[PDB]
């Protein structure tokens, strides 16, 4: 709603206010603008960092995990303001699950996906669907990361009749593998590898507000040089036996939403009320 | 028909931490007809492989973790298995990642 | 020196001891290393974070610059310590000079370069070469970012005779412009692009340390898929009117050492004594 | 002739926000003989420039701040601003950053 500026603010953003695409008017959207991170550490830091930084209006954060007694959302928001004073930070002091999952996702404008566990990775993106929202994805464990961008803007669920944003069951259909599943905890992690991937997600989140990208389009088709409908997967590998390489940074289009897929397809058994009850029961481990 | 092969997304580890690989291929499969990429995985599990099977291969079929990309493009729609190689292809085998 | 690791130690890294090419052997390699920033705003920040963060034995950093009273380096160093207090981090609480920068580089094993002015940028890749140094240099300005790892391995001054890895004159010859320098101040600057650009020099830095990769090779060749003789600069242009975008990170494979370089290069007339004198006067402007 | 032409660095800003542009040049030059790259400079700057000269162009030379690549190739030995140009070539214009 704020319309003005505060010279506390001006003098603040000033530095990414004067740069092409970012006045005064497209600023406002940061600061109006309410973004969900799900999961705290890792992916959680540098993806938060980097949007307090650009003065996210609000910033949620989920996650029930402690420090290695004090929680680590705690933790990390006692981190942020120290960044910027001035957004709101909202802490969901516990760990997501079907029950509430949808009521932690109604209010937020863009969400994003830092949550390390491939059941609750399905989970968001059939809640983000069903409520109508656009998922940043990020995945990251030891030497290899990547990143994309999913149901943006947002398509309601089934109608495959118009150039639709995939689903992240559209896109990676069926697999989480059961025994092929390593965790960050299980397997390490390279500090640069997640700082990448966590920056590129505020990045891209950033972009979806201040270019209006989860608005949907004029009967008129979306332009594919937002690469929304047609996104693309960045894959970063860290080879520590090597510099930057040309393979360091491969980029895999992706296809639009699958007329099949079981959630955001067409003739789709899936229902809030459904995921609520245990109704696509997450046992595919 | 040589072609240039790649993995990435913590599956190269299975092939002693290369990622480019480069081998010509006989043009005709073991029954006659053109190679298919039935055929690439069955090669490349049984001879490239460099450790233990289970993570890249199970029941006859690639482990539903991993996507195939024949140029960059989904191997779904251009053939899905049964695809006719061609003479210059590049095929990539990434491991979905579900950690964060 | 040290040998072993503390249990203290040994909690900390436990997350990267476990990844391939990083064992208790590969941890040590950060410990005893001693990396140095020059500048602490912008690029500054997220390189010292993430060295910081893999804990890099000692962590230079040089800025004269104040916050927008106290200076950014105390700022950024007061940072620090809260994300890993076992670091020995080491300000030059000033600006660097042709007077001082041979001083200021000689005990240090990598150089990062965050400088942001253009004859400063010249001068310590001159400096880096003479002295014998492994130059990550790294920019960012508005919309778009680069980096690249120069002098990887650290080859001496006139040795054209072998494979030999690319000085900052022999890449980047003779310009800069001098009307067309636009500076982060000038021209602003989104977060992300300064982000994924600081985060990457760290993560360059630490691969030339954990793999040793500033070691010249056995009279046998340095492997090509190192990139370090023949080395990529990668070119990330930030897009905020589209998603992540197939020539959004563009890697241009670079030549080794230009036997005709001003500097590196077969018959320079380029000596530390000279740039303390004033010699190659920085006036390219 | 008909190639691709790239922008990047806070060049593209000059080309309103364009970075990607394909358009088929004349296969021979003024004086009949073969398209050099002293060409493309001379047709970009006067016909698809959208701004002020100064930043790409000064003193019928490109400004010593910009790099130019040849499919992704150091301009400077494969021709250095009289290249005979190839029907699909791919020639980028980066301007190098000196700010941090
Ligand atoms: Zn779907
Ligand atoms: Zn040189």
């Amino acid at each position: 709603t704020q319309k003005s500026l505060s010279k506390e603010e001006i003098e603040r953003y000033s530095r990414q206010m004067i740069v092409p695409g970012m006045g005064k008017e497209g600023q406002l959207r940061l600061m109006n603008a309410k973004v969900l991170i799900i999961g705290a550490g890792g992916l959680g830091c540098p993806a938060a960092q980097y949007l307090a930084g650009a003065g996210v209006g609000t910033i949620g954060i989920v996650d029930g995990d402690s420090v290695e007694g004090m929680l680590k959302v705690d933790s990390l928001i006692t981190h942020l303001i120290e960044i910027n004073p001035l957004p709101v930070y909202v802490p969901y002091r516990f760990d997501l699950t079907p029950q509430n999952a949808a009521q932690i996702i109604k209010p937020w404008d863009v969400i994003l996906d830092c949550t390390d566990n491939p059941a609750t990775r399905y989970l968001i993106s059939d809640v983000c669907v069903l409520l109508g929202k656009p998922l940043v994805s990020a995945a990251s464990v030891q030497k290899s990361g990547q990143l994309i961008v999913l149901n943006c803007p947002p398509t309601p669920q089934g109608v495959v009749n118009k150039k639709a944003a995939p689903c992240y069951r559209c896109c990676f259909k069926k697999p989480p593998p059961p025994s092929a599943q390593t965790s960050k905890g299980e397997a390490g992690i390279m500090g640069p590898v997640v700082g990448m991937m966590g920056v590129a997600q505020a990045g891209e989140a950033i972009k979806i507000l201040v270019s209006q990208l989860h608005m949907p389009p004029k009967g008129e088709e979306v332009s594919p040089e937002k690469n929304l409908v047609q996104p693309t997967l960045l894959i970063y590998t860290y080879d520590l036996n090597s510099a930057i390489g040309p393979y360091s940074f491969r980029a895999l289009k992706m296809g639009g939403r699958k007329k099949d897929c079981f959630a955001c397809g067409e003739n789709s058994t899936l229902t809030l009320d459904g995921i609520k009850s245990g109704n696509p029961n997450y046992v595919q481990q | 028909i040589p072609i240039t092969v790649d993995f990435s997304g913590g599956l190269e580890m299975l092939f002693d931490n290369q990622r480019r690989h480069s081998i010509s291929l006989p043009a005709k499969d073991t029954e006659g007809k053109p190679v298919t990429i039935a055929f690439l995985i069955d090669y490349i599990c049984k001879k490239l492989m460099k450790d233990p099977t289970d993570l890249f291969v199970l029941d006859n079929h690639i482990r539903p973790g991993i996507l195939v990309l024949i140029n960059d493009a989904d191997w779904e729609l251009e053939g899905e298995e049964a695809y006719e190689i061609q003479p210059n292809d590049n095929i990539l085998f990434v491991s979905t990642l579900h950690g964060g």
